[PDB]
């Protein structure tokens, strides 16, 4: 699994890879792992499938609960939501979930919750066991206040080199948008970022 | 008959004659009041000094809850302290899952769905308080009042107990003089007033004033209570305007 | 503990039980007693796990009792040895479980007939005209086999036992210290002072 | 009336009446004193005997080595709010390595005594108690009513005919609040204080029950001829 | 076991293989593999059996109890999260691992879902120890937009792979076709290319052969009058 | 914040009486007819829908309902009271035996379920008697078809034909007369709808009378095909143009 | 609180006697008749239906006579539904009986289970009594054929012949009037319907009025055989008897 | 008579404690109104600002229970804020468990089932209102379903709560009389409301202004309220026709 | 060690012409020691039959148990229950002990008393029903009761030449395993009469 969250100018991008395996077997090679807990709260998944759909099926109910009372949450509230649960679970559970979200005061921002369920904060995020071979690349190619159209550049040819070294990684590079202007799915097939 | 001697029984009328009996010890209680202003609000309330051996400042009637909500209430005050035991659990269990201090809507219904539980049993007594309470969130100022049934709305100014009907008065000529709104300030001196002029209802005993506030430039969004030069200025103006 | 034997002939069940408690390096005593009497016309030997043997043996006894003055009335060896096969089946799937295995020697007034129940520490209940416990059946059972016939006298009974209790003193490594023999038949419970 | 059957049952004029009948109890009850100073802190009790054979029993409960408290009313109450008490003193210190703030321990006597109020089943305290203590800010007194309000005070008296009392230290305010640094004329001062609430029997050697606490001093009871030097 | 799940133009057609082992031994030969749900909501079964057959019918169970309440049809996505919530809870211990397809008001679907509580959307999907064989044969002959025709056909060559290079499965080709606007229709024993040969001899005994020791009428029927 | 009712709120009064058992079975007879009649190749139930409003759309209001593919009730009295016995009914049936035996319950037993539910009602604490009477049709392989009322004391009986509610004293007379042994189910739906004529006032069509039968199997409402075995309910509602067809040869 | 709609069904009056006890068994006094004689070669059991319609389904019908196991059956007299649910206990008991001790439960084992339920509800849960009361007939090895009685206080009695329900002052002195020690199970067949007849508030006893029972131990070989009369059978034996 | 104070029987076999409920219901002396579009289902109620020191924003008895649903409640505030919190909790406790959006008619079958509950058990009280939920179900369409303290509910194609309900209620019925079909044959939601507030003035006989005023209106995925502003357009474009 | 051999023993069950028949060995062991050689694996409940292989504590249980339910079931429906219900009471009973399992490999046989059809069914431990048409197996020597079977058998057999093939696949499958033998039994079962038959065998 190669996935990654990136603020920019306009708000942030989620990004994945699309394999899913057990063992050398690729059990599903088309794989969501993108995942939608409300309208501009989305979250990247690695870790036990079981685990992390659990999780977010959990916040999801959660955060559709707070928006009956009290309106729409924050990114900052999805992220503890989420947090609350990996870190009072952590004895059973395998996720490492980076939560990304627009808000309109806010703009875009990046949680990142590792396998211990603390919360970081952070301009970007990387995570899954793909992400090892692109710490060096993202850190010298990052910068803030990005256009969209370099950010997807930036998780284009991140993805595609984390997917070029993990085995554990591959097929198509799902993208999610999220903006003012609302949500954006975009993919990329192997031919596209194999070559650049 | 018989209809009043147990709560949550509805009379022929549909009425729950318990809850308006707690409403009774409401309106036997001490003047308190609550008046919202441009950037917060600020809270009031009237303590009768019994005797001359209560030692001042000390016996402080309005509660705090998280840091950003003040509570004060009129009639039984213990029923009050309970209330809020209560609604500082409410507000930790809700910072707790969801980060973000409790918003003031928020908190004013988790305090409405526990009053409202109290009326739905014949095992519990309704609560003997009528409470004025409110605070700074992210979407500005609010201020509630909440009854013995579990009623609540937000108000402009808010006024209960003995002097309530004097107090709501005054309140109503600055919502009328004030429609672009009143300072943090200002209502806090204008408090100091509405108390005064509300104690001609409790005449016999005198009575010591005491203030709180939540204002977004005067407090940074924090319940405090008015102390030393802010308090004597306040009931300087209050005892100036009914001379 | 080690050896219990049984053997049900025409008109009587006898069981015979070893005397030795040893705890590890030492004999502590040398004339133990394996049985209680759960009713008049009803005797249980055993053996296995030290403690569990007599608090089990114990439990019974005291059940079947309080049957007795409940109804005024001695349950027969079938309905006795079917309920302590229950407490043992309900006994393998608890926390700690009772290892214990024993045999059931009575005589059943009503049909006038003796009766054997062999039940081990699972709930494995059988009926037999011989049985044993542990490594006892090893020895003892092809004497059993080719001896035994189903219209033996008491004292044929204890004749043949003898024999069995002669082969496990030759044969086995331990030292049981003899057995105490007790004798079930129409007239109750007695047991046999010198073997 | 038709409203005093249980304690979950306002009356139409909006009162309690099993809490007025458990703060009657306390009328019943033998007079005790408390007051205090910026340094020190009293209290005084005239203890009831059942007859001339009996002993006196005793009115005054120590909680912690700071704070300590004298009751009116059932006995049997007050033991179980001074072991609740007690087992708060005892928390603070054990989990904060903190003396509880005797403006802290008023608010948890409160929120006990309220519990039994508001449900079914359970009867309200039969009890006043007078909490003296020295804390972090100085000497002080509070008063505990069984309904749940708890009153931070200068002078009380509790219990039958305490008015007098009550009315003596209300003139003599401004006098023993200053008797700072000597802990027996405060005593004086209270001792004086019950005296006015007294008819017919007047203060014996086993009869008077005097507490301390202050400044450097841990909270003491006095009985017996221990206080012969104030009689 | 070699279970498949294929979508087409109107619907969706799950398969399977009818071999039941105990180890190397084969139990049974023709086994049902495909369980039903709800009218028009199947799935397909892989793991132990008996956990298969008992998340299967208690889950269609809460849904048909579900269906009544609601005065609604039954969703696929509803079987779904009431199997993967089940699962999930028993952390794998329930060994079910199942191709869950059906249709309803609000079209067709396709999900697999395994024993710890994942789930998956997929237009082709297989499981079991024949799920590679099929997978195989679903890798190189599906495509987008297959008529119902094309997606039987397809099915049944995905568990033939299994049949023939799976020691694991076997015997027949059970199928079920889920078309929109229609009942399901469940074909059991859709292909038969393993029927046995016959053998060389009869093995019938002359009478008489085998030596009894005692004969005796058992009492079946009840305690009779008079 | 208690429940503090753990005692009967049902008592024998000093002539044996069980007064909310009595009181129950009143609001049952003010309650709207309802009526069932067994023939000898099925059952046929039928109530009138009395609608509050005509705002209100009454086929949203399911007086008559299926407990299995083989069984169905409808009900005189309180119907929130009925559409809750009709929930636990129906979960009963697969707790207590479809879960066990892999079938469907037969009426009877699926009746003692619901009629213990009802008796439970009448003698556990803090709670008062359901205030409904159900009947209860239904088929099963060895028993035939069959059908049962249940009382709010938890009594059942089985019935060849009767009439619960309103106007049930005029009702079973009526039955009386025109049953036999030999009735097909076509002659006891046409019986059925001329005894409910008597005991409507207004309007009566098939969008103001509700009827459905236990009869023949119907694998058409199966949903699907390939399973000998099973050949569809036996339980069918009839339409509301289905009840006006018969209506014409009334 | 909730102690003012409390009736408190567990306490004794002034007299000392159970109110609700008492009340329960005013109750069965209005219930049909059920009788129970015993005989040397086996039991009867005979009990009238209380409602008569010509459309109640009779074949298929039972209110009176259940079946406990293949020894015991019971008669009952009141709350049918009430007894349905003690019937239902004494079925699992006797079965939890026959898996611990592989032997048939005793009658009176089963009884005196039964009859401290009822007890229980007499002295503690607040909750009303059982409207019930039951006859017992049933076979074991030790004691052959017994009859027992048991009543919503618990109180169990045993019986040579005995009535239950409605008017059993009247039906106690017919039984006491014609039963002999030494009679057999045709002549209690026909003192038991004889003694309905004579007590019944209707006008005439027919068959689609009657649950009739016998334990025999006139099975094949020396077995006890429980026969629930048909419809059918119990006008045949209506017509032997000489009553229609 | 204590048969008046719990919910058992009383001897005519009534349950006067639901009929008392039914009575607490007008105590705000509000009136309800519903009625389906094509599209969408409107929901109106009358705004009482009584009081000068209320926040007006603050009053409300149109509550958001879902995305899909909402919910108008006939009865005080306190019990219709209870009902609320448990509607909002039951649709979202659903939408985890069973993996689709809780049907309008589902919650109200629910909630009766509830309220049915309080009139059968005995510690506690029914609660004393009337709630009318209101969506475009994925399924049925638009959709209206009222629950009462008896715990009965039903269907509508257009409803009517309150104090002069029947006022409404007929005026409602004399017009499907006419029109012939189950709804309002108009496109836009903004006409349909118009529709509910012109019959509401005319069974009622008052004129209303922006601030006397409530309204809720469900389409397609999602309901919402109308602010003071959006009535105000609504009561425009009726007095120029 | 392992609880399913440590007695030993051995079922089969067979379908033939509008009969069924059901065998078990006598043996009952504590590993290698014969304990009782009259341990009968066969019960039935009306005219319902099982056969239960495995833990002998579990095969004595499992009988008591079914006859508590099979005795509730007669008196509760006022019939005796049939084989297609009886093996989903089995199967729902073992699955309800999942995760502490009895140790056993029941055996149903009988005739459907309504409709003549013979019947039969096995199961594993936990629950999972194999309805086979022809044949089913079970205990320690299943695998040659499985090579006998499938080699014997052939369908639609007469009740007598159905006793042969039955027989010889029992024997010559127990005299293969060290934990089955000691005796056998044959129930021959047919709509209204049963005959049981004790066979001639080795006794090691
Ligand atoms: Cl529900
Ligand atoms: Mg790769
Ligand atoms: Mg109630
Ligand atoms: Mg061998
Ligand atoms: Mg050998």
């Amino acid at each position: 699994t190669s996935i990654m969250a990136v603020t920019f100018k306009d708000g942030v991008i989620l990004g994945a890879d699309s394999r899913t395996t057990t063992g050398a077997y690729i059990a599903n090679r088309v794989t969501d792992k993108l995942t939608r807990v409300h309208d501009k709260i989305w979250c990247c998944r690695s870790g036990s499938a079981a685990d992390t759909q659990a999780i977010a099926d959990i916040v999801q109910y959660h955060l559709e609960l707070y928006t009956s009372q009290y309106g729409t949450p924050s990114t900052e509230t999805a992220a503890s939501v989420f947090k609350e649960l990996c870190y009072e679970n952590k004895d059973n559970l395998t996720a490492g979930i980076i939560v990304a979200g627009y808000d309109d005061k806010n703009k875009g921002e990046v949680y990142t919750i590792p396998l211990g369920g603390s919360v970081h904060k952070l301009p970007y995020a990387i995570a899954g066991s793909g992400s090892t071979f692109i710490y060096g690349y993202c850190d010298k190619n990052f910068r803030e206040n990005m256009s969209k159209e370099e950010t997807v550049d930036f998780i284009k040819h991140s993805l595609s080199q984390a997917i070029k070294w993990d085995g554990s990684s591959g097929g198509v590079i799902r993208m999610v948008v999220l903006t003012a202007a609302g949500v954006e799915r975009l993919i990329f097939y192997p031919d596209e970022y194999e070559q650049l | 008959t018989g209809y009043d001697l147990s709560n949550s029984v509805f009379s022929p009328d549909g009425r729950n004659f318990q809850v308006e009996y707690a409403v009774k010890a409401v309106e036997n209680g001490t003047t308190s009041i609550g008046i919202k202003c441009n950037d917060g609000v600020v809270f009031a309330v009237e303590k009768l000094i019994t005797s001359k051996l209560l030692v001042p400042q000390k016996n402080v009637k309005i509660q705090v809850v998280d840091r950003h909500i003040g509570c004060v209430y009129s009639g039984l005050i213990p029923d009050g302290r309970h209330l809020v035991n209560r609604g500082r659990e409410e507000a930790a269990s809700f910072k707790k899952l969801y980060k973000t201090p409790i918003p003031i809507p928020a908190f004013a219904d988790r305090l409405g769905q526990y009053v409202q539980a109290h009326t739905l049993y014949n095992s519990v007594r309704p609560f003997g308080v009528s409470t004025i309470f409110g605070g700074v969130d992210k979407n500005g100022a609010h201020l509630y009042m909440l009854e013995p049934s579990g009623s609540y709305w937000g108000y402009k100014g808010a006024a209960t107990g003995k002097g309530r009907q004097s107090a709501k008065a005054e309140l109503e000529k600055l919502v009328d003089h004030h429609p672009e709104g009143l300072s943090a300030r200002e209502a806090v001196k204008q408090a100091a007033k509405i108390i005064y002029l509300a104690h001609e209802d409790n005449k016999e005993k005198d009575f010591e004033l005491e203030i709180s506030w939540c204002s977004l430039s005067e407090t940074n969004g924090l319940h405090k209570f008015v102390k030393g030069d802010l308090l004597q200025e306040a009931i300087d103006f209050a005892q100036k305007e009914i001379n | 503990m080690d050896i219990i034997l049984g053997i049900r002939v025409q008109d009587s069940v006898i069981l015979a039980s070893s005397k030795a408690v040893t705890r590890g390096i030492s004999v502590l005593k040398d004339s133990d007693d394996k049985t209680r009497q759960l009713s008049p016309h009803t005797l249980m030997s055993f053996a296995g796990e030290a403690g569990d043997t007599v608090q089990f043996a114990e439990y019974i006894q005291a059940n079947i009792q309080l049957y007795s003055i409940r109804e005024d009335y001695e349950l027969s060896p079938q309905a006795v040895s079917s309920f302590v096969r229950q407490e043992l089946a309900k006994s393998i799937r608890s926390r700690r479980p009772y290892q214990v295995n024993v045999l059931i020697g009575g005589y059943d007034k009503k049909k006038n007939k003796p009766e054997l129940y062999q039940i081990d520490y699972l709930g494995t209940k059988v009926e037999l005209p011989y049985g044993a416990h542990g490594y006892s059946g090893f020895y003892t059972f092809s004497l059993l086999d080719h001896h035994y016939r189903p219209d033996m006298t008491t004292e044929e009974g204890l004749d043949l036992l003898k024999l069995c209790v002669q082969e496990l003193e030759k044969r086995m490594p331990m030292d049981f210290k003899g057995v105490i023999v007790k004798i079930v038949d129409k007239d109750g419970i007695r047991q046999v002072d010198d073997f | 009336n038709n409203y005093d059957g249980d304690t979950v049952t306002f009356s139409p004029t909006g009162r309690l009446f099993q809490v007025e009948y458990a703060l009657e109890a306390i009328k019943q009850g033998s007079v005790t004193v408390g007051l205090r100073s910026n340094t020190h802190a009293v209290l005084v009790a005239l203890k009831r005997n059942a007859d001339e054979l009996s002993s006196y029993q005793k009115k005054i409960i120590k909680c912690d080595e700071h704070m300590g408290l004298s009751l009116a009313g059932l006995a049997p109450d007050a033991r179980v709010l001074s072991n609740y008490l007690r087992q708060q003193c005892n928390y603070s210190s054990l989990v904060f390595n903190r003396k509880l703030a005797v403006e802290r321990a008023g608010h948890l006597l409160c929120d006990k005594a309220q519990k039994n109020t508001q449900s079914y089943g359970g009867r309200p305290y039969g009890v006043g108690l007078l909490i003296i203590g020295y804390d972090k800010s100085g000497a002080h007194l509070l008063e505990f009513q069984p309904s749940g309000n708890v009153t931070e005070l200068y002078g009380t008296a509790i219990g039958a005919r305490s008015q007098g009392a009550k009315t003596y230290l209300e003139r003599t305010l401004d006098t023993f609040i200053k008797i700072d640094g000597n802990p027996d004329e405060l005593i004086k001062a209270g001792v004086e204080a019950i005296s006015q609430s007294l008819r017919d029997e007047s203060l014996t050697v086993d009869n008077l029950s005097i507490a301390i606490v202050g400044k450097d001093t841990p909270f003491t009871i006095y009985d017996g001829e221990a206080v012969a030097k104030y009689i | 076991t070699t279970i498949v799940g294929v979508k087409f133009n109107n619907g969706v057609v799950i398969a399977a293989d009818t071999r039941s082992t105990q180890g190397p031994i084969v139990a049974d030969k023709n086994c049902a593999k495909l369980h039903r749900i709800s009218p028009k909501i199947w799935c397909a079964a892989a793991g132990t059996a008996a956990d298969t057959e008992a998340v299967t019918q208690l889950i269609g169970s809460n849904i048909e109890l579900h269906s009544l309440y609601t005065s609604r049809e039954p969703r696929v996505v509803s079987a779904l999260q009431m199997l993967k919530q089940h699962l999930f809870k028993y952390q794998g211990h329930i060994g079910a691992y199942l191709i869950v397809a059906g249709v309803d008001p609000t079209g067709s679907h396709l999900f697999s879902i395994h024993a710890h509580g994942s789930t998956d959307v997929g237009y082709y999907l297989s499981l079991g120890s024949g799920s590679l064989a099929a997978m195989a044969v679903l890798e190189s002959h599906w495509k987008q937009d297959l008529t119902k025709e094309e997606a039987i056909k397809l099915a049944s060559d995905a568990i033939q792979a299994g049949i023939w290079n799976d020691l694991g499965s076997g015997s027949n080709v059970d199928v079920c076709v889920m078309e929109i606007g229609k009942d399901a229709e469940y074909l059991r024993n859709y292909l038969t290319p393993n029927v046995r040969e016959e053998k060389q001899k009869s093995y019938k005994f002359p009478r008489g052969t085998t030596a009894v020791l005692k004969e005796s009428i058992v009492n079946i029927c009840d305690i009779q009058e008079e | 914040m208690t429940d503090r009712y753990s005692f009967s709120l049902t008592t024998f009064s000093p002539s044996g009486k069980l007064g909310q058992i009595d009181y129950a079975l009143t609001a049952v007879k003010q309650g709207v007819t309802s009526l069932g009649i067994k023939a000898t190749n099925g059952v046929v139930i039928a109530t009138e829908k009395k609608s509050s409003s005509p705002l209100a759309m009454s086929e949203t209001l399911s007086k008559v309902s299926l407990l299995t593919p083989d069984i169905g009730a409808v009900y005189s009295g309180m119907g929130p009271d009925y559409r809750v016995l009709v929930d636990k009914s129906r979960k009963v049936a697969h707790t207590s035996y479809k879960r066990i035996y892999g079938e469907y319950p037969p009426t009877k037993l699926l009746v003692s379920e619901v009629a213990k539910i009802m008796q439970e009602a009448t003698q556990s604490g803090g709670v008062r008697p359901f205030g409904v009477s159900l009947l209860i049709a239904g088929h099963d392989e060895f028993n035939g078809f069959s059908l049962y009322q249940v009382d709010p004391s938890g009594s059942y009986f089985p019935w060849k034909a009767t009439a619960i509610g309103k106007g049930s004293v005029a009702a079973k007379t009526f039955l009386e007369k025109r049953w036999n042994d030999e009735l097909e189910l076509e002659d006891a739906i046409h019986i059925a709808l001329l005894t409910l004529k008597e005991s409507v006032e207004g309007e009566f069509n098939g969008d103001t009378i509700e009827l459905a039968i236990i009869g023949d199997e119907n694998p058409d409402l199966l949903g699907y095909t390939g399973i000998p075995t099973d050949k569809g309910p036996r339980f069918r509602k009839l339409t509301s143009q289905e009840i006006n067809d018969r209506l014409e040869a009334l | 609180g909730s102690r003012r709609y409390d009736s408190r069904t567990t306490i004794f009056s002034p007299e000392g006697r159970l109110y609700q006890v008492e009340y329960a068994l005013e109750s069965i006094s209005h219930a049909g008749t059920a009788i129970g004689i015993m005989a040397s070669d086996g039991i009867v059991l005979a009990a009238e239906r209380k409602v008569t319609s010509t459309l109640l389904e009779q074949d298929t019908s039972t209110e009176k006579l259940y079946k406990l196991n293949d020894k015991i059956a019971v008669a009952v007299a009141g709350l049918t539904a009430d007894a349905e649910i003690l019937i239902n206990t004494a079925r699992i008991h006797a079965q939890n009986y026959l898996k611990t001790y592989n032997e048939d439960i005793p009658v009176e084992i089963l009884v005196r289970r039964l009859s401290d339920i009822k007890q229980g509800y007499t002295q503690h849960g607040g909750l009303r009594p059982f409207g019930v009361s039951f006859i017992y007939a049933g076979y074991d090895d030790r004691y052959g054929y017994q009859l027992y009685t048991s009543n919503p206080s618990g109180n169990y009695t045993g019986w040579k012949a005995i009535s239950v329900g409605a008017n059993t002052s009247a039906a106690q002195t017919l039984l006491q009037m014609d039963y002999k020690d030494d009679m057999k199970v045709d002549d209690a067949i026909e003192l038991a319907l004889k003694t309905l007849s004579k007590t019944t508030d209707s006008s005439a006893l027919t068959y689609d009025r009657l649950e009739f029972a016998t334990i025999r131990k006139g099975a094949n070989d020396g077995e006890v055989y429980q026969k629930i009369f048909k419809p059918q059978e119990i006008k045949d034996i209506l017509v032997k008897t000489g009553i229609t | 008579g204590y048969d008046r104070h719990i919910t058992i029987f009383s001897p005519e076999g009534r349950l006067y404690q639901v009929e008392y409920a039914f009575k607490a219901t007008n105590q705000t002396n509000i009136n309800s109104l519903a009625v389906r579009g094509k599209d969408c289902t409107v929901v109106i109620s009358q705004k009482k600002v009584p009081d000068k020191l209320l926040d007006p924003t603050t009053v409300s008895y149109i509550f958001c229970i879902s995305r899909t649903i909402g919910m108008v409640v006939n009865g005080p505030i306190p019990d219709a804020r209870n009902a609320a919190l448990r509607a909002k909790a039951e649709a979202a406790e659903f939408r985890y468990k069973y993996g689709y959006d809780m049907p309008c008619d589902v919650l109200a079958k629910r909630m009766a089932n509830l309220s049915q509950i309080y009139t059968q058990r005995a510690y506690m009280r029914p609660l004393g209102v009337i709630l009318t939920f209101v969506s475009v179900d994925e399924e049925l369409g638009p959709s209206i379903y009222k629950t009462d303290p008896a715990g009965y509910y039903v269907g509508y194609k257009a409803t009517a709560t309150g104090p002069k309900q029947q006022e409404i209620t007929t005026n409602l019925e004399n017009h499907f009389k006419k029109s012939k079909i189950d709804h309002i044959n108009e496109e836009s939601w903004e006409k349909v409301v118009e529709f509910a507030i012109t019959h509401m003035i005319d069974a009622l006989g008052t004129e209303f202004s922006k601030n006397d005023l409530e309204v809720g209106v469900a389409t397609k995925d999602k309901f919402f309220t109308l602010s003071a502003e959006n009535i105000e357009e609504r009561l425009v474009a009726i007095a120029e026709q | 060690s392992d609880p399913s051999s440590i007695n030993g023993g051995i079922v089969v069950a067979m379908t033939g012409k509008d009969c069924v028949a059901i065998a078990c060995d006598l043996r009952l062991g504590s590993q290698s020691l014969g304990v009782s050689n009259k341990f009968e694996k066969i019960f039935h409940y009306g005219h319902v039959f099982l056969g239960i292989t495995g833990l002998a504590t579990d095969v004595t249980t499992l009988n008591e148990m079914f006859r508590y339910k099979t005795n509730l079931y007669k008196l509760k429906e006022e019939r005796a229950i049939e084989p297609e219900t009886f093996t989903q009471l089995v199967s729902s009973s073992l699955y309800e002990r999942r995760f502490g399992p009895y140790f056993v490999g029941p055996v149903v046989a009988g005739i459907n008393s309504k409709s003549g059809k013979p019947f039969i069914a096995g199961f594993d431990l936990i629950g999972c029903i194999d309805e086979a048409k022809d044949f089913i197996v079970s205990g320690t020597a299943s695998d040659q009761l499985f090579g006998m079977c499938e080699s014997l058998y052939e369908p639609n057999l007469e009740p007598e030449d159905l006793f042969e093939t039955i027989s010889q696949a029992l024997l010559n499958a127990a005299d293969r395993d060290a934990l089955s033998g000691w005796g056998a039994v044959v129930y021959i079962i047919k709509k209204d009469e049963v005959v049981k038959r004790y066979l001639k065998m080795r006794q090691d």
